[PDB]
């Protein structure tokens, strides 16, 4: 689910992509923006986070 | 949600010119930075 | 949606494009260049699809000012002009802005300049003489109505001179559409142009599309392509006869080899592109006339170094229905149009479309001429006295014949001051006739140089102390 809403969304996938911001705030733009949502699987969250 | 996530990246993009000398030669050098040279 | 600078070096372009965003290959793209001493808007030829969602683009326009990361906007199309009759008498860029009038023409049609050759089963033959005047053209390299004409020639041998002739003697009493086509050649000669077309009154029926050597390489690959899509507008949609001229269409492959080596492709021999000969048939197969449907193109083909077998004009000579090759040795003999009558060629010089008395006397001269050239050294070394008879009257012959050849043309006055003058082709050839039988022998050589028909002949001989 997450890999076809980040095709279907660039600009995020962009964003996310980048390795020159800082990893921590990337992490947490995912968090609050994708992987933070309360109906989200612990494991998978973990795993895309990392 | 697919609203949030709008939010979510422009708070990222509020959050966040000299460039530096790389190498250097023959009359030639090469800089990092300055990107809106 | 919309793409990003990546990397600029010099007229070549990178932009990167979201997903399922890239532009198609050929498609026009915007950038904005907001410095205000250069603030433009560049427009951009996608040109090759490298992958990772990026381009690479030709610029139509200088780059500097260009700054990595700014909006690169797709059109969704390609490079497209004005087309129909609104387009004849003005002056237009390869862009289709026009420059004598700016913002005329943006509610014409719009065509794109890349398009398709026409289909073989299309394609009809032309063998129907276009007189124009000039006795060597006439005689020895016969133009063709409907055909492909072109002018070769090294840097200064008269090339312009010989097209602006010929834009006096067919385009001023033509029924129907001009198109001019200046291509990666001089500003100053295409204001003459525009000035010198306005004074005879030709501009009117003439539509002009200038992309000078100043431009950056994309305008010069793409002002003959925009040329030539209004003369195939002319052709298909109006149905009406076009003369087309193109000076110089050599800048159309040296700009593509500018960009060559920038886009990434391998250099081929003598430091062109590769893609030389595809490119090239491309344009060249595009201007061409079809069955019922006629374009009469003449094209000067700039020689680099007067090497005719520079890879350039090698690859553009099978393009060519007629070819007059332009001598840097005849220019510097000061014999004018500077026409080497050994090298050119015609397709429709054969007994049975000019007749067996054209073709007979043409051959005869070249004869003559080729058995000149040949004798040349042995004259230079040993003198003219050591040939034989015979060799000394062939001789006198052609250095007569060699004369001539040449003529006062009606564009050259404004180097020599003597007003032009037109030959019809039967005189020529009654002529020629006579010179090669040697009726003219007891006149002066002099008697020959830059003169019009036999009535000029006879004045000339006159003034110099000789009777016809
Ligand atoms: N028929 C002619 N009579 C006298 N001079 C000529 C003639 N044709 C060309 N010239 C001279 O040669 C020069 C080169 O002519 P032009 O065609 O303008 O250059 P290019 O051959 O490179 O196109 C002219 O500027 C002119 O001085
Ligand atoms: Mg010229």
């Amino acid at each position: 689910r997450f890999g076809r809403v980040l095709d279907a969304e660039p600009r995020l996938s962009a964003l996310l992509s980048d390795y020159t911001t800082p990893a921590e705030g990337r992490v947490a733009l995912l968090d609050k923006a994708l992987t933070g949502r309360p109906g989200v699987n612990q494991t998978a969250a973990a795993l895309l986070s990392q | 949600s697919a609203a949030d996530i709008e939010g979510a990246i422009e708070d990222y993009v509020s959050s966040f010119e000299i460039g530096t000398v790389i190498d250097a030669g023959d009359g030639i050098a090469h800089v990092e930075g300055l990107p809106s040279v | 949606t919309a793409g990003r600078v990546v990397r600029i070096t010099g007229p070549v372009v990178d932009v990167e494009f979201p997903r399922g965003s890239v532009p198609e290959l050929f498609n026009a793209l915007h950038a904005e260049i907001t410095f205000g001493a250069l603030a433009k808007t560049l427009t951009l030829e996608v040109a090759q699809h490298l992958g990772d969602s990026l381009v690479r683009c030709i610029s139509m326009q200088p780059t500097d000012g260009l700054v990595r990361g700014v909006e690169v906007t797709d059109t969704g199309a390609s490079i497209s002009v004005p087309v129909g009759d609104g387009v004849k008498g003005h002056v237009f860029n390869a862009l289709g802005d026009c420059l004598d009038d700016p913002g005329y023409g943006k509610d014409f049609e719009h065509w794109s300049i890349h398009r398709k050759p026409p289909a073989f089963s299309d394609l009809e033959p032309r063998t129907e003489m276009l007189e124009t005047g000039l006795k060597v053209v006439d005689l020895l390299t016969p133009y063709v109505r409907g055909g492909k004409i072109a002018l070769f020639g090294g840097a200064g041998v008269g090339k312009t001179v010989l097209i602006q002739e010929m834009i006096n003697r067919i385009a001023r009493n033509f029924g129907g559409t001009s198109v001019f086509a200046g291509v990666g050649e001089r500003t100053r000669e295409g204001n003459d142009l525009w000035v010198e077309l306005a004074d005879a009154n030709v501009l009117k029926d003439t539509a002009l599309v200038f992309g000078q050597m100043d431009e950056p390489p994309g305008t010069r690959m793409r002002v003959a392509l925009s040329a030539l899509t209004m003369a195939e507008f002319f052709r298909d949609e109006q149905g009406q006869d076009v003369l087309l001229f193109i000076d110089n269409i050599f800048r159309f492959t040296q700009a593509g080899s500018e960009v060559s080596t920038l886009l990434g492709r391998m250099p081929s021999a003598v430091g062109y592109q590769p893609t030389l000969a595809d490119e090239m048939g491309e344009l060249q197969e595009r201007i061409t006339s079809t069955r019922g449907r006629s374009i009469t193109s003449m094209q000067a083909v700039y020689v680099p170094a007067d090497d005719y077998t520079d890879p350039a004009p090698a690859t553009t000579f099978a393009h060519l229905d007629a070819t007059t090759e332009l001598s840097r040795a005849v220019f510097s003999k000061g014999i004018f149009p500077a026409v080497d009558p050994l090298a050119s060629s015609s397709t429709i010089l054969d007994p049975a479309i000019v007749g067996d008395e054209h073709y007979r006397v043409a051959q005869e001269v070249i004869r003559i001429l080729q058995r000149y050239k040949d004798l040349q050294d042995i004259i230079a070394i040993l003198g003219i006295d050591e040939l034989s008879e015979e060799d000394k009257q062939l001789v006198n012959r052609a250095r007569r014949i060699e004369r001539f050849l040449s003529q006062n043309m009606m564009a050259a006055e404004q180097f020599t001051g003597q007003p032009g003058s037109t030959v019809p082709l039967k005189e020529t050839i009654e002529a020629f006739d006579k010179l090669t039988k040697g009726e003219f022998d007891h006149l002066p050589e002099q008697a020959f140089f830059l003169i019009g028909g036999l009535d000029d002949l006879a004045k000339k001989a006159e003034s110099l102390g000789a009777k016809l």
